[PDB]
């Protein structure tokens, strides 16, 4: 019980450690590097005007939530192209340029592989470097090359909005979960055009006009998009953030450019917020009961209110989807700490109702066909942490139950995931590992708990029959 | 019996004292520790110059026991367990500059709530004590006051005074983030409310009155959290020219939107009448009231905070005139 | 409509939708056989039976904690659960198994009158 | 007399106002531009190793403050063209080649004319786009081409010290008042990585090697240093800091950086000034102890009894500002000779080229300002002399910074016929002030005839 709770702030640590879990370190290897774009390069015209259709069906959510018009891409795109034939700079045309070059990658990263592979031309493949792995190796070679452009348009420029767009088109993606020292470099700059422009000056005043009011929307999606990845990317490489300049919605009773909420918007980047600023008190700041209490009413009214929106489209499951999905997780975060710290009863079963209908949930929507919208990854980051925690309380307790559902999960993730290739098979092997350990202890200061401590300690140091135990230590 | 309740979880045995507002007490004492002492105020007490630590009531603190630190730090564990204070006419000056020389020498100053029940008369030597005592007392944020005379005497900044010593220091002032106060008749009937130096504030507590106006009412930045327990009848702000504003083009069910954008004139006159409305709340994101049986002034407010549980009212229900944004 | 509850002896009990619906998890659970793990027969048979007794009937709300207190012991309850201490703390435990609170507070009555009604003999027993 | 306080603190707004005053777009016009550092190329290795010697000579200043050995600098130089010299990659080497690149960019900023002219070669100046102008112009080819170099791989490579390192070795030059915004998002970089390591770790603890002694001696100057620049350059276009987390005389820079921050952001009072003065005087006192035996330490000492004398201005005019005490106008004119006699010093030794820290200029430009303000509101022909020997001096010497200068002559030329407006109450003139701070704010995202002159200017 109290051994139960110290190796609980110990598996803690170690999801901490499990999850802070080629690129050439010089540009100049791209610098002729041919396109993906050009008119006998690679993807022909007309087939991109069809991939922006099927962005702007299906994927409208994060464009649409960031821009003011949106036919103004089409419009931009049409005379790219003219001016381009022109040609056979300036700022705007090459941020322009950026952005149909980052939202079509976008477009590409939630595509089926099928389609995309009809669309695309022929000899440019025995001209470039070449199922779905040619999918992923075709959006890696994509990615690289508006990556050099980027970086370097980057540094070299005044600063404007549209980078920011950039980045946040590119986050929701395996970019971060790939690349993630240099996210975490170009996230410090974008943050620092943040505080630069103002995008805090949301607040919405008297009698402005329809596009100031459109202007300040802009900002106000941005702002919480971006305070949801500062928060969701922090790890200790990373120190400099600013999720702490919003407040948390929690009405603490134990306590200026310091945003609250309440006061502003209901746009559904709100609630998304709100959900990680649940998890941010949970995780790093005062844990109480109470608390907790009132945490799970207001989360169980904000489900109600998600489960209001009703299906109509492909975005609006999307998005009502992974809002269901993020405070399921949230409800089960808490529920762990209940049942873990303080062990009040039932939790462990009304814990794996959640996990069970998140599970659900991703089953209905491989059913439809819809696999490509499973690889945000923050769905992966869930799955992740719930195998971990059900592998341990299934190897130190014994439930055929939670067996079952992690034996689910696993096969599932196992069977599925090509993309996020390094982050599962590290998973998967120390998972392995892992199960050898459920051998070891079916053959109390544990050995097996000292072990995972000194997998902390190596973890930690690592940032910058005891013969058989340390045997099997070498083994694994 | 005994044990068996002990063998519990903790949920089970909140409910039960929480209609219960000794092992049984320890037990008691822990939980409600664990969630909240909102049952029991619990603050330190001196009786033949040996200091105990007493457990009282909340509305006048009749004592029920008090019991010494080491055995409560044998009970639980010792800190420095953050806790109360309050004068009375039994606690007054020089048992306070006791307690205040002795927390100083044979201990530390660990307490934060201080509680005005008695001494209406800012005299008889609790404030001249006090006053210049605070500077080592340093964990507060929280304050109870009781009089309307002493509110006025010492608190509505419009009678300023030269006082040095009678009245606070300042930085107290600063250091003050909650706040509670009871016991008058009319608070807001023609009066100069008005609390601009009250700053760094951040939480109200009011319970016990016979009336208010909300428009006499003038507050700092940073405070948003009101708590208001049951009164008579309130003055809500009027909103009348707000109310003269409206057409029912667009009212439907308690509510109003214009989904047209192309009607800018009445979708900017929409959002100016939102905004309008929220300048009314302007400081303030959270109310609650227990039964406080009539509210009068034409109750129009924003849908996103009634959707949610910031406006929180018990069924104080003698209102017809409310509507939403 | 009715549904089959499975008491973890192995007792398929049955009981209709709605009455059941009254429920919260149950009413989630759903949206035919459902389990009932660490509940026995008679534990669930006189919860029914409140239940059954308290279908038509009002319960104010789960904020309203003066009206809580505000306490009406039902006569038909408090003569109802006339029974020892072990089956009265799991007719608690199932009832917060199944987040209904009614039968759960009045169960919390009756156990803080039992232990207002006392003497210091229970203590001096300490 | 009010109305002189109530015109200071619009003066204040003004100057700050003045401090907060081609490169491609896409980093591919330099794709393929040529070196100048190859065996053939253009700088002939030999020649750089005297380069270098006048570096460690004159210029350890710097770089001695920061590394932790120094020998390193040209056994890494030799090692690097041995293996140039083989290779006719990976993270250290690609950073120590920055490094000594860095370095020597430095070296030609404070190196004379005549000597590096003789060095370069002649075909190559024939192969290559082209006194002193010649000299800035090779400087500004140079300083491009590092910068392509460090663009690229600054984002591709872990957090390692030696960035910091490269930053504030560029930090010493006209770069960060020429690329100013560029400057800025490189800083917060830094600042990033500065929070990453840790190194506000110099808290040198007991039982610490040698080793570690002088790796936190390079991070406590480092970080310290790093504070000093985020202090001085830390106009609106960046808002992200490390002059907060504050409240060996790397620490005594620091020190008075702080203290013209409280001046400058926070509290006026006059006990605070007294005590902040008399520490002042504490620490002339200990700068005056360091004795003048070689280039670097005479740099050193004029550059701390510049930074000395400057604040001390500030302090005074604060006083004499804010409060008004009588005789301020000579004993705030004193520090002034004291500083000209200091660069005096330096021109007469023929040291003219340590003048040319870009540090001095914004110093000269602040005192030339409110010289030739309170010389058009008052008379006295000490502070008009003052304020000639100023702008004669800065004309006559400064090409460099030829647009900030030009920008702040053209515009102090444009102030002194303000004079002839004065010298032909709520005066006009401070309403053409305010006017004046309200263009420049919107600039930031018998009146009809005083409009018409503003209109011919």
């Amino acid at each position: 019980n109290l051994y139960d709770k110290k190796l609980f702030n110990i598996w803690n640590q170690y999801e901490r450690l499990w999850i802070h879990d080629a690129f050439p370190l010089d540009v100049s290897e791209y610098n002729n590097t041919k396109d993906f774009y050009g008119y006998e390069c690679l993807f022909s015209k007309e087939s991109i005007f069809k991939i922006l259709d099927h962005s702007l069906e299906r994927l409208g959510w994060l464009y649409f939530g960031f821009f003011t018009d949106i036919s103004e891409l089409p419009y931009q795109m049409e005379r790219y192209w003219n001016e381009y034939e022109s040609m056979n700079k300036s700022a705007d045309q090459i941020l322009w340029d950026l952005v149909l070059r980052s939202v079509i990658v976008m477009t590409i990263y939630y595509m089926p592989a099928k389609s995309i592979l009809s669309l695309v031309d022929i000899d440019a493949i025995e001209k470039y470097p070449l199922e779905l792995k040619k999918k992923y190796e075709i959006f890696d070679y994509c990615l690289r090359h508006t990556l050099n452009k980027v970086l370097r348009t980057i540094f070299t420029l005044p600063p404007d909005v549209r980078t920011l767009q950039i980045f946040l088109i590119l986050s929701n993606t395996n970019f971060l979960q790939i690349y993630p020292s240099l996210g975490n470099n170009i996230l410090v700059h974008c943050i620092h055009l943040a505080k630069v422009l103002g995008i805090k000056d949301f607040k919405l005043k008297i009698n402005d006009s329809g596009s100031t009011r459109l202007q300040k929307l802009s900002m106000h999606n941005i702002w919480f998009r971006l305070s949801t990845v500062d928060y969701m990317r922090s790890s200790p490489n990373k120190i400099i953030a600013l999720h702490t300049d919003n407040s948390s919605a929690l009405t603490r009773k134990t306590l200026i450019d310091s945003i609250d909420v309440y006061d502003v918007e209901s746009n559904l980047e709100v609630l998304r917020w709100k959900i990680t600023s649940l998890d941010r008190d949970l995780e790093v700041s005062e844990p109480s009961l109470k608390t907790l209490k009132a945490m799970k009413e207001l989360l169980g009214l904000l489900d109600r209110k998600t489960s209001v929106s009703n299906d109509a489209s492909f975005n609006t499951k999307f998005e009502s989807f992974f809002l269901k999905l993020q405070c399921n997780f949230v409800m089960w975060k808490i529920l762990r700490y209940e049942f873990m710290q303080y062990g009040v009863t039932n939790g462990l079963q009304k814990l794996c109702c959640p996990a069970r209908r998140i599970i659900a949930l991703v089953a209905n929507f491989l059913k439809e066909d819809y696999f490509e919208y499973t690889t945000h990854p923050f769905c992966v980051h869930i799955l992740c942490v719930i195998a971990g925690f059900f592998s341990f309380y299934c190897i130190f307790h014994e439930a055929d139950e939670v067996r079952d559902l992690r034996n689910d999960a696993v096969g599932l993730l196992k069977l599925l995931f090509d993309p996020l290739r390094p982050v599962i098979s590290c998973f998967f092997s120390n998972l392995s590992r892992l199960e050898e350990l459920r051998h070891i202890w079916k053959s109390l200061v544990h050995p097996v708990m000292y072990v995972l401590k000194t997998d902390i300690i190596k973890l930690k140091r690592n940032l910058e029959s005891s013969d058989f135990l340390e045997v099997v230590r070498e083994f694994n | 019996d005994t044990k068996l309740f002990l063998s519990l979880p903790i949920d089970i045995r909140y409910t039960v004292y929480f209609f219960l507002g000794d092992i049984i007490l320890t037990d008691r004492l822990r939980v409600c520790l664990q969630y909240e002492e909102q049952w029991f105020s619990v603050q330190w007490i001196v009786v033949s110059g040996e200091l105990e630590i007493g457990i009282f009531t909340t509305d006048e603190q009749f004592l029920q026991v008090s019991y010494t630190i080491n055995e409560y730090c044998h009970l639980l564990s010792i800190a420095q367990q953050d806790l109360r204070l309050g004068i009375n006419v039994s606690d007054i000056n020089d048992v306070n500059e006791l307690c205040k020389e002795i927390q100083h020498r044979w201990l530390f100053d660990t307490v934060s709530y201080i509680s005005f029940i008695n001494c209406w008369d800012l005299d008889h030597e609790n404030v001249v004590s006090i006053i210049p005592c605070m500077e080592s007392f340093n964990n507060l944020h929280m304050l109870r006051i009781e009089s309307k005379n002493m509110f006025n005497n010492l608190i509505n900044t419009q009678g300023v005074r030269e006082n040095p010593g009678k009245t606070i220091v300042y930085n107290v002032r600063q250091n003050i983030f909650e706040l509670e106060l009871y016991t008058l008749r009319d608070l807001g009937y023609k009066s100069v409310v008005d609390l601009q130096k009250w700053e760094q504030l951040q939480c109200l507590s009011l319970s016990g009155c016979e009336f208010i106006d909300l428009n006499n009412l003038i507050l700092p930045q940073h405070c948003k959290m009101l708590i208001l327990k049951e009164v008579k009848y309130i003055i809500w702000w009027d909103l009348s020219h707000l109310l003269k504003r409206i057409r029912p083009q667009w009212i439907i069910n308690g509510q109003v939107k214009k989904p047209t954008k192309k009607e800018e004139e009445e979708e900017s006159e929409w959002y100016n009448l939102y905004l309008e409305v929220v300048q009314t709340y302007q400081p303030l994101n959270f109310i609650e009231l227990h039964n406080a049986k009539r509210v009068k002034g034409n109750l129009i407010l924003p849908a996103r905070l009634v959707t949610e549980s910031r406006i929180k009212i018990s069924n104080g229900t003698k209102v017809d005139s409310v509507l939403l944004i | 409509q009715n549904v089959v509850l499975v008491s973890v002896e192995g007792e398929r009990f049955v009981v209709d939708r709605k009455i059941a619906e009254r429920s919260l998890l149950l009413k989630n659970y759903l949206q035919i056989v459902m389990p009932v793990p660490n509940v026995r027969s008679s534990v669930l048979q006189k919860v029914i039976e409140w239940a059954v007794h308290h279908k038509d009937s009002n319960f104010p709300d789960e904020d309203d904690d003066d009206s809580r207190k505000a306490a009406p012991v039902d006569p038909w309850d408090r003569e109802f659960l006339k029974v020892d201490q072990e089956m009265l703390y799991e007719i608690i435990l199932a009832a917060n198994y199944l987040n209904i609170k009614p039968l759960l507070d009045a169960g919390c009555k009756v156990v803080a009158e039992m232990i207002r009604g006392r003497t210091p003999e229970e203590i001096r027993r300490t």
